């Protein structure tokens, strides 16, 4: 009840004395005692009186700041943290009404003695069961509350320049887990596009900030960017253009109040790499796989700003192919293109406008520009056959048509020997044929996949496994496996002469290879009762109809 | 316990009526009703749909068990009824009543009846016993109030001196109330009638007593009573009003409650807007409609909805229900199903085992209809497999339930349907599967709402105006016929 | 079509009726449509539908209907009573949003909440139409406004659809970046209406006694009505009528009595 009285000490006292007076007062506080109450007074008195913040201010909010500050890490304050998130509630909430004064500096000094500490907290409070929000929202607060004059002014002006760069670590890590998993409840449409919007202000002072002090000027310890584009891209990867599209107005909603920003996340995105200059090749197998999901957003306006950066990269790539090739590019390129334009996110348009572009890019430069045209006819070609591949997929459901037009693609990538999604399809396939109960075919398929591979000791290459399962596998532990099923599977499809064949090299192989004498013995005796079923079994005659199409 | 009901049920089918009293009488003094309500009446597995048809089949044992005696006609030269309604009458109107026509003479019996039914309408006071004489409901009137009589003395002596101040047309007759009433809702629930093993539907808030009822005609009554007050309505409109009133009876009913005191509630809650409610909230249309401008538009609209409607019955059909297979009476699975493809030129179907999930889609047992040969609808009776009924192999219900379209060009695919609004969705799921017009009561049921809602949200525009049917004057438009500012 | 003069005024109005498709842009077009006519002419002004702010169409002065209504909710006061031209344009488009949704909530076969939808919808424009009967006092209007945000975060939350904001006099008024703080306050008080609002829902929703034991435990100001009509009794003197309150348990008497001069044959003297 003390602070009770102040508004009214104020009319016949010196307000200045009076805080002061509080000041001494509160500052005598045995730390051991009542912490969450003497938040309470403070909040109580952070309310009234500092409307009259020009002569207070100077000397509550250092105090105020000294006690919060030591609140920060006493190792004890999961309940000091619901009163502490109110305070710093109530004095950013009094510091931003318009109706009390010149207050940057005080702002600046709160800055100065909060920001990476109540980042921290945050940073401590990961746990998505406390009252988070109450400080992700004082933490947005600090920040657009503030200037760019206040970070350029010291934040940028912070102590050595690894400290600083440790500092960044700690910013845009906790930023990129922002981004995902946002602790809103995604109703808050208001509340998580303001959050967007700050922490894209911030994000652009952040870019400042590192594009002035980690340039080749600074070509010491220049890693961060991994950070940094790879929370622009996290960052870039909601609020698309189906959900604006949810109304006709709800585009123009969030364009009117805010516009659309992915638009100028990239164009900050793009010169950034830009100013990068002569060390993009340190990224490209990294960044390629990132900047196609902006590549390939709905838009058309930062996607023709954009589709450039790959020429870029990979005429950088050609300063080093003057040693070689770019394919060390092309080969990522093409997997990353694979993955996302089968997840269904690509379009034809988008290839058109890649057309035009890729086109004006090639006949600009010289032979490279060749090479580079025959590769966009790869690219060409794979567009398009992801493109129909996809949009025959989901609609029909005949599995027939679904067959047909996967293992159209399968023939391609076996023309352009991308073994990796070859194999990925091959298993869509077993799949595909599970489901269609199929068995001679998805044997067939299996041993086309397993004829790859060979009866070498050497584990040559994980990148043919799929990852489900691998410890070392040696190539044969492979070929064995795919052998147990594949004869499962011509078991169970009722044809034998293929599988007492494959019997044939499996137990060779074992015998005078892994000498595995049980296996050696259990597929043998089921190699004899295939022979049985042979001569017992019928076998019918399917008949075979030729079908024209016209 | 379906199959040691149904013999119980074979017990009652064959019997001398009153040996079917005297076992009545059995299962009563071992309260059958109150045993089997604790066990099976409070089963939560797969209560059988054989349990649909023993409660349905229960609860007919125990309405031909009141039937057997209710149909014969209580005489009105019954000495022996005059003074049983003469110690019923007292009891009930022994507050106009002395106690003292206990001991008293016939001719203050008959005053009793002049005065006691002027103020509880009846048109004769000579002969009083002449409504006895149809059955439904008879005597069973008597044992309703007598039973009231009996145990809701309180409610039933405020009746008796209720009815005491009204002289105008609003008094209400509880003889004429009790006999109308009593005999309607016999009606309703067609009490005591031949084995329909189709219906599958029961009546468990009377599972749970004996008098179960009498006293919900009581209960009723005493609900009369809140209706007539609910209109005021005269003795003239005695017939409309109560017609009316067991129209929201009906309604209540079919609320479906479990329990007495429920159904109770539910007598509270049937407002007087319950009486008009949507009976005129099928108009807000033709007051829409009866202006121009609504009139004169939605005219536009109805292929985009009645493509809802009839698209919206077809995504129901894609799944669809299970069909029951005819006259698998002898342990055979009834209830078959038929899959409309997404393709929808083809439909599969078969019948299995019950399935709680519905439809398994497999290639079903017979696979096909050609939507293009197939043509005919053999709506209901047309069916020729059916069209051999005379009136007791097939009655006229089951063809609400029961129709074909025809397949192989030759042969019928006869359905059947667990109810009659799903009768409706098939019927219109097939009339669609033809482009041609939908044959749904719902369709035109619902309709009216959606072609409503998208009217009301068009006028969002035109609130607190008025237009004309007549359009204002035309201007015309000169010859400089391109913009000052041009199109965009 | 040439000589255009521009007035932001115009850029909102509505058709009377259907039109006619005499000329090109000049199809039968519908009713009830906000239309952007930019521009201004003798006889035919320009119209880009709510449906196409591109689509063309240079109609009438005749034919455009009672709106020369704009963003403005001063200018025409055909925006008669401006502030709660918000809320109700606003409520105009969520009901529109919820009409939308609704309709494809067919094989969303939940006819349940999808009447509970059509009641709210009933509801919505019938509390819609008394506003625009604005000749009602302050305070039922502010209640009604209170109830209506109600209803709108209500359909918003089963809907699957997106909160809106401030409190007091517009539900949108928050935008302005006023105060990130005072933004999660009133989103998180109106999320607490929400839960709040599911659990008072299921409440009411199978019993009605929890609201009775609220509505008389917010005041606690009570009468006793004596719902007289008769009484059914006969002394033959002038016998007098007096109730009054006694607690069974207290073994005390609580308020005081009403003489009624009751007649002598059941009837009031």
């Amino acid at each position: 009840y003390l602070p009770s009285i102040i508004n009214d000490v104020k009319l016949v006292f010196d307000p200045v004395e009076l805080s002061v007076l509080f000041c001494k007062f509160i500052q005598s506080i045995p730390d051991n005692q009542l912490v969450r109450q003497k938040l309470n007074c403070m909040t109580k008195i952070v309310e009234s009186t500092l409307f009259r913040q020009s002569e207070c201010r100077e000397v509550l909010l250092p105090l105020l700041t000294d006690q919060l500050s030591g609140q920060l890490d006493d190792n004890s304050n999961k309940p000091d943290h619901e009163a502490s998130s109110q305070l710093l509630s109530n004095i950013l909430e009094v510091l931003d009404r318009k109706d009390v004064g010149a207050t940057a500096v005080h702002i600046q000094l709160i800055m100065e003695r909060l920001l990476r500490r109540i980042n921290r907290t945050v940073i401590g409070m990961n746990r998505q069961s406390p009252h988070i929000g109450s400080f992700v929202a004082c933490m947005i607060a600090l920040l657009q509350q503030m200037d760019d004059s206040h970070y350029s002014h010291y934040i940028s002006t912070f102590k050595t320049r690894q400290d600083i760069i440790d500092f960044l670590m700690e910013t845009f890590i906790m930023f990129k887990d922002l981004i995902g998993k946002n602790v809103y409840a995604k109703d808050w449409m208001v509340m998580n596009m303001t959050q967007n919007r700050v922490f894209l202000r911030a994000i652009n002072q952040f870019a400042e900030v590192l594009t002035r002090f980690f340039m080749d000027q600074a070509s010491f310890e220049l890693q961060l960017w991994n950070n940094y584009f790879h929370l622009a891209v996290a960052f870039l990867t909601h609020e698309s253009l189906q959900l604006e599209t949810f109304s006709q107005a709800k585009r123009n909603k969030i364009v009117k109040k805010y516009g659309d920003m992915r638009k100028e996340i990239g164009f900050r995105i793009r010169d950034m790499w830009y100013n990068l200059g002569p060390h993009k090749i340190k990224f490209i197998p990294s960044m390629v796989g990132p900047i196609l999901e902006v590549t390939l957003t709905p838009e058309v306006e930062l996607r023709k700003a954009t589709i450039p950066i790959f020429f870029d990269m990979m005429q950088c790539e050609f300063n080093f192919s003057g040693n070689g090739n770019f394919h060390m590019f092309e080969n990522e390129l093409i997997t990353k293109l694979d993955q996302e334009v089968e997840g269904g996110r690509g379009d034809e348009q988008y290839k058109v406008l890649l057309e035009k572009l890729l086109l004006e890019h090639c006949r600009k430069h010289k032979y490279l520009s060749s090479s580079g045209e025959v590769f966009a006819l790869l690219v060409s070609s794979l567009l398009e056959n992801l493109l129909d591949y996809r949009t025959i997929i989901m609609q029909d459901e005949s599995k027939e048509n679904r067959m047909s037009c996967t293992v159209n693609v399968l023939n391609f990538y076996k023309e352009k020997k991308r073994e990796d999604i070859y194999i990925r399809y091959l298993y869509k396939l077993r799949d595909l044929h599970r489901d269609c109960e199929n068995y001679t075919e998805a044997a067939y398929t299996l041993l086309l996949h397993a004829e790859l591979l060979q009866w070498s000791d050497k584990p040559c290459v994980p990148h043919l496994l799929q990852r489900d399962s691998y410890y070392v596998y040696t190539q044969q532990e492979l070929k064995e496996k795919l052998y147990q099923e594949i004869i499962s599977y011509f078991d169970k499809g009722k044809m034998w002469e293929k599988a007492i064949k494959l019997s044939k090299e499996l137990a060779e192989t074992y015998e005078s290879k892994v000498f595995d004498y049980e296996g050696l013995g259990n597929l043998l005796k089921k190699r004899a009762s295939f022979y049985e079923n042979i001569i017992k079994a019928m076998r019918p005659q399917p008949e075979y109809f030729a079908v024209g199409y016209y | 316990q379906t199959y040691t009901i149904a013999v119980i049920n074979a017990l009652f089918l064959k019997a001398p009526d009153e040996r079917r009293q005297e076992m009545a009488n059995i299962l009563a003094q071992k309260q059958l009703r109150s045993i089997i309500l604790t066990h099976v009446i409070r089963a939560q597995r797969a209560i059988n749909n054989e349990m649909a048809h023993q409660l349905y089949v229960l609860q007919v044992l125990t309405f031909n068990l009141l039937e057997d005696r209710m149909m014969t006609k209580m005489d009105p030269q019954d000495q022996a009824q005059r003074d049983i309604i003469f110690e019923l009458r007292r009891i009930a109107f022994d507050a106009e009543s002395e106690p003292n026509n206990s001991s008293g003479s016939m001719e203050k019996r008959k005053s009793m009846y002049t005065r006691d039914y002027k103020k509880l309408g009846f048109i004769n006071h000579v002969n009083p016993a002449m409504d006895f004489t149809q059955t439904p409901p008879g005597m069973l009137a008597l044992d309703n109030m007598l039973y009231f009589a009996k145990h809701h003395q309180d409610a039933y002596i405020r009746i008796v001196l209720e009815n005491s101040s009204r002289e105008d047309k609003h008094e209400c007759p509880f003889g004429r109330s009790s006999i109308e009433l009593t005999k309607m809702l016999c009606e309703i629930l067609k009490v005591g009638e031949l084995p329909s093993e189709t219906c599958n539907d029961f009546h468990p808030m009377f599972f749970t007593h004996d008098r179960s009822f009498e006293e919900f005609f009581c209960i009723c009554i005493q609900l009369l009573n809140k209706t007539w007050k609910e209109m005021r309505a005269t003795s003239e409109d005695f017939n409309k009003v109560m017609q009316v009133v067991k129209e929201q009876v009906m309604r209540a009913l079919t609320t479906k409650p479990s329990s007495l005191d429920q159904f109770k509630s539910k007598l509270q809650n049937l407002s007087y807007t319950e009486i008009l409610k949507i009976r005129q909230s099928e108009r807000m249309n033709q007051e829409d409609f009866q202006s121009r401008p609504i009139l004169e538009l939605k005219e536009k609209i109805q292929p985009e909805i009645l493509e809802l409607i009839k698209q919206q019955r077809l995504n129901r059909l894609v799944e669809g229900t299970c069909f029951r297979k005819l006259n698998a009476r002898r342990r055979q699975d009834k209830f078959w199903y038929c899959r409309l493809s997404p393709n929808h030129k083809v439909l599969h179907y078969g019948d299995l085992e019950e399935s709680p999930q519905g439809e398994v889609p497999h290639d079903s047992l017979q696979d096909k209809l050609p939507v293009a040969d197939i043509k005919a609808v053999v709506t209901g009776k047309d069916c020729p497999h059916m069209k051999e009924k005379g009136a007791l192999k097939q009655n006229k219900e089951v063809l609400e339930l029961a129709f074909s379209i025809l397949y192989d060009s030759n042969c019928q695919l006869n359905f059947i349907a667990p109810d009659k609004h799903e009768y409706c969705i098939w019927t219109d799921g097939l009339n669609a599967l033809l482009g041609k017009d939908m044959m749904s009561d719902l369709t035109r049921n619902d309709l009216d709402t959606l072609l409503s809602m998208e009217i009301k949200l068009r006028l969002l525009d035109l609130e607190n105006i008025q237009i004309p049917d007549a359009p204002p004057p035309i201007p015309k438009e000169p010859s400089n016929y391109d913009f000052v500012y041009d199109c965009n | 079509m040439a000589r255009w003069i521009p007035t932001k005024r115009q850029k909102y109005g509505v058709a009377i009726y259907n039109y006619n498709a005499s000329q090109d842009v000049e199809l039968s077009l519908q009713i009830g449509d906000t239309v952007h006519i930019l521009e201004m002419y003798e006889g035919w002004y320009r119209g880009y539908t709510l449906q196409n702010k591109s689509k063309k169409g240079i109609f009438p002065e005749t034919y455009i209907h009672l709106k020369e209504a704009t963003v403005e909710d001063l200018g025409q006061h055909e925006t008669v009573i401006p502030g709660e031209l918000p809320l109700v344009q606003e409520l105009t488009s969520t009901l529109r949003e919820w009409a939308v949704i609704w309709r494809k909530l067919y094989v969303n076969n939940k006819l349940t909440l999808f009447r509970q939808l059509q009641q709210m919808t009933y509801s919505l424009i019938e509390w819609r139409s008394q506003i625009l009967s604005g000749t009602l006092p302050k305070d039922e209007l502010a209640e009604l406004k209170k109830k209506v945000t109600a209803k709108i975060d209500h359909g918003n939350r089963m809907l699957g659809l997106d909160l809106v904001v401030r409190d007091d006099n517009g539900n949108i008024l928050d935008p302005d970046e006023t105060s990130t703080i005072a933004l999660f306050k009133a989103h998180e008080v109106a999320s607490k209406r929400i839960e709040e609002k599911i659990q008072e829902e299921k409440s009411i929703l199978q019993n009605l006694d929890l609201r009775g034991q609220s509505i008389f435990s917010t005041i606690h100001t009570y009468g006793l009505y004596v719902n007289f009509k008769n009484f059914v009794c006969n002394i033959g003197e002038d016998a007098e009528l007096f109730m009054a309150l006694y607690d069974p348990d207290q073994s005390t008497f609580i308020s005081e009595n009403y003489l009624i001069r009751w007649g002598s044959n059941g009837m009031p003297k």
